[PDB]
C-alpha cells in the first residue's frame, strides 16, 4: 500500500 | 414560565448549549433548547442524543417556574441581534414563547419540555480537577490525529487515560498518532475511556477560562465536565483503543533535529507540487542535511535543501506531507526532533525541548 | 527567458493578474499566466477570454528576453511561500520553467506563449482620469444590485455613464436598482457602456491606494483601466440598459426618515422570523412611527416599533428584507430617507445627507 | 407576483 498502516502488533 | 435577564448574561450560555446541535438535524426537537426555570435559576440544555450541554443562569429578576423548548438558532440570533445592555423578557404561552426587549417583540414555536430527550442517569467512578488550560492543551495537542468516519469506531474519538498523577490523551487514525501527557497533582486510579470525536471538539470549545478549574467525572459509559456554570456530558465509545507505546519506534538508529519554522515552510512549499490527492513527498537524510522533494502527475518538481543536525545512515523515506505539516503546526516550538529506523517504519516527532507530547507518523512507499 | 526579482515586487502583481482566473478553468492555458521579458520589463498577464489583467514589473537585475506561460496558482503559492525578502530567480527551459530562491528549487510545466489567448486590438473613443477612491465609491455603492445570471444579459453588469463632468454607475436586477454619480472635474461627452459583472468586481478589486489616479479608456466594445503598473481590459456587454430615471418614484406623497443603524438592526432582527425563501416583511407607516413585522410558515412572528419622522397617509407595504438590508448596509450613514407612493410602487431610499447615490426597491405583495 | 417587477418600459 502506498500509505503504510500503523502496526499495533 | 417567565423570566427577564440581561442580554450579556444570556449570549454565551445560548451559544455554548447550541454547540451539539447539527444545525440541520433530522429531528425537530433536537434543533430546540430545553429552557427550565426553577429556584432562582434558568437552565438551558442542548443535545444531539449522544451528548448534552447544560448552562445555568442565575435569575436575579422576578421569574416564574416552568419549562419548554424553543428553536435554538432563532432564539440565539434574536438575543444577539438586540442592542448591548438590552433586557430580555420571556413569557411562555402554550405552543408559543414570547420574547420582548424594548419595542422588539417575538413569538417562537415551542415543543413540550416533556418531549426533550435526556441522557439516562449514571454513576461516576472517578473524578479529578484541573486548570482548563491543561485540558485544553491535552486536546489541542492531539485532536487532529483522530479518525473521522473509520469503521473502527474506537478511532473516531480520543482516549482519555489517567495514570499515577497524570492525565493523557491519545488519538490516531491508523496512519498517524498523537499522544500528550500532563501531570495534575492528584493521585489517580488507572483508567481509560474513549470520548466521541464530536464530544472532544465540544469539550475543547467550552474551555476559555484559562486558570479557572475544570471538574471531570468519568462513569462506565459517560464522561462529564463541569466548566464554570456549564456542564457537558457525553456517552463514551466502546472498544479497545490501541496502545501508543507499541507504535513508538524501537531503538531508533537515525535522529534528526532542525528548526521547526524552516522545516515547516520547506514542507509547505514542496507540498505545492505534490500529488493533489496522495500528497507524497520524499525526504533524503545525509550528514547534517535534509533534502525534501515532491513531484506531481504533470512532471513538476520541488526540491528543498535544509541544514539540519543528522546522525545515522543516509536514507530516503516518503511521507504524506499533510500529516507532517499537521504535526509541525501542532508543535508551537523552536526546534523539532525526529527519530527513525527504516524507510517503511514509524517515525516519531516531537518538540526538541519537551517530551510532554509525541507524534508518530507512518511513511508512504515512494 | 530569464529574470531575478525580489519576492515583494512579484507578490501583488501575481495576485492581481490571477484575478480573472478561477483555479478550475475550462481550458488548461486559461489557468496559466503569460510571462514576457523585454526592454527591462517583466509583463504578467491573466485572462478568461472576456477580460485580461496585465502587470508590469521593472527588472533592475540582469535578465534575458523571452516569453512563456506557467500555472498561475502554483507560481503564486511558491513565491508567497518563500521567506520575506527572498530573491526569486526564474529560468525558462523549454517545456518547463525553473524557479530558484536560496536552496528552494521548483520546476513548473509550461505552455507556449503563442498559445496564450489575447483580446483583439481596439481603439479608444473616450478617455478620462480620476482618483481610485472615486471609482471605488461608484462601484461599491451599486455593485450589489447587479443581476447574476439573468437572461437579460445587459443586467449582468454595471452601466458606466459619463455626462457633463460626472461619471455615473447604475446596476439593477429587475427587483431593485442602485445609482451613483460623482463629479470628475473634466468635461466629458455623453457616453454609456455596460461592464460585465465579473469585470466590475475585478476592477473594484484593483483599486487599493485611494491616492494614485486611475486612467480610463472606453472603446466601442472594450473598457480599459490603468491603475499604477496594472492595466485591466474587459469586453463590454451589448444591449440597452434601462433608464434609472424611469423607476424613480414620481411625486412621492409619503416621506420617512430614521436613524440608519436603528432601522438596519430592526430589519435584521425581524428577518430572523421571515420566510427563509421569500424573506418577506411588512412595514406599517403612521404618524411618526414605523412598525416592521415578519412571519414564517411555522407561524412565528417578529414585530419592531421605531420612532421615525413620517408624513403622509398610513399604509402597509411589503418588502424582501434582504433587498432592504443590502441598501442599508451599502449606506454607511447616520440617517436614511425613504420616499414612497403606493403599496406596489417603487420606494426610493437614500442617505438623508447626500443625493450622490439613490436606491430603488420594488415591494412585495403582502 | 409576490415580488413586484421594476417597470422601466
Ligand atoms: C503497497 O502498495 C505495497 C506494499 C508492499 C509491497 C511488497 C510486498 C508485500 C507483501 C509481501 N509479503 C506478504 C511476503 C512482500 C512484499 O515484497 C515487496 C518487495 C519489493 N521489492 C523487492 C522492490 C517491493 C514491494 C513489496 C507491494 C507490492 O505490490 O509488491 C505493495
Ligand atoms: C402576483 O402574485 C399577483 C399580482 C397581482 C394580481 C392581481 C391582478 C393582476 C392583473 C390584473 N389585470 C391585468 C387587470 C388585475 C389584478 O387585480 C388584482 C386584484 C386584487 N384584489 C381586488 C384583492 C388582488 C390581486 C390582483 C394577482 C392575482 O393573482 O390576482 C397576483
Amino acid at each position: 500500500s502506498e500509505q503504510v498502516e500503523l502496526e499495533f502488533d | 414560565m417567565k423570566f427577564t435577564v440581561e442580554r450579556e448574561h444570556l449570549l454565551k450560555p445560548l451559544q455554548q448549549v447550541s454547540g451539539p446541535l447539527g444545525g440541520r438535524p433530522t429531528l425537530p426537537i433536537l434543533g430546540n433548547l430545553l429552557l427550565q426555570v426553577a429556584d432562582g435559576t434558568l437552565s438551558l440544555t442542548g443535545t444531539d442524543l449522544e451528548m448534552e450541554m447544560v448552562a445555568r443562569v442565575a435569575l436575579v429578576q422576578p421569574h416564574e417556574p416552568g419549562a419548554t423548548t424553543v428553536p435554538a438558532r432563532k432564539f440565539f440570533d434574536i438575543c444577539r441581534g438586540l442592542p448591548e445592555g438590552a433586557e430580555i423578557a420571556v413569557q411562555l404561552e402554550g405552543e408559543r414563547m414570547l420574547v420582548r426587549s424594548g419595542r422588539s417583540r417575538f413569538s417562537l414555536s415551542t415543543l413540550p419540555a416533556a418531549d426533550f430527550p435526556n441522557l439516562d442517569d449514571w454513576q461516576s467512578e472517578v473524578e479529578f480537577t484541573l486548570p482548563q488550560a491543561t485540558m485544553k492543551r491535552l486536546i489541542e495537542a492531539t485532536q487532529f490525529s483522530m479518525a473521522h468516519q473509520d469503521v473502527r469506531y474506537y478511532l473516531n474519538g480520543m482516549l482519555f487515560e489517567t495514570e499515577g498523577e497524570e492525565l493523557r490523551t491519545v488519538a490516531t487514525d491508523g496512519h498517524r498518532l498523537a499522544v500528550c501527557s500532563m501531570p495534575i497533582g492528584q493521585s489517580l486510579p488507572s483508567h481509560s475511556v474513549i470520548v466521541p470525536r464530536k464530544g472532544v471538539i465540544e469539550l475543547m470549545r467550552m474551555l476559555d477560562g484559562g486558570d479557572n478549574p475544570l471538574r471531570v467525572q468519568i462513569g462506565s459509559n459517560n464522561i462529564r465536565a463541569h466548566v464554570g456554570d456549564f456542564i457537558f456530558t457525553s456517552k463514551l465509545v466502546d472498544g479497545r483503543f490501541p496502545d501508543y507505546r507499541r507504535v513508538l519506534p524501537k531503538n531508533p538508529d537515525k535522529h534528526l533535529e532542525a528548526g521547526c519554522d524552516l522545516l515547516k515552510q520547506a514542507f509547505a512549499r514542496a507540498a505545492i507540487l505534490s500529488n493533489e490527492k496522495f500528497r507524497g513527498v520524499r525526504l533524503y537524510v545525509s550528514e547534517n542535511q535534509l533534502k525534501i522533494t515532491a513531484n506531481n502527475p504533470e512532471q513538476e518538481e520541488a526540491e528543498e535543501i535544509l541544514d539540519v543536525t543528522y546522525s545515522g545512515a543516509e536514507m530516503e523515506i516518503g511521507f504524506n506531507v499533510s500529516y507532517v505539516l499537521d504535526v509541525l503546526n501542532a508543535l508551537k516550538c523552536e526546534n523539532v526532533r525526529m527519530m527513525l529506523t527504516d524507510s517503511v517504519s514509524s517515525v516519531q516527532i516531537e518538540d526538541a525541548a519537551s517530551q510532554s507530547a509525541a507524534y508518530v507518523v507512518m511513511p508512504m512507499r515512494l
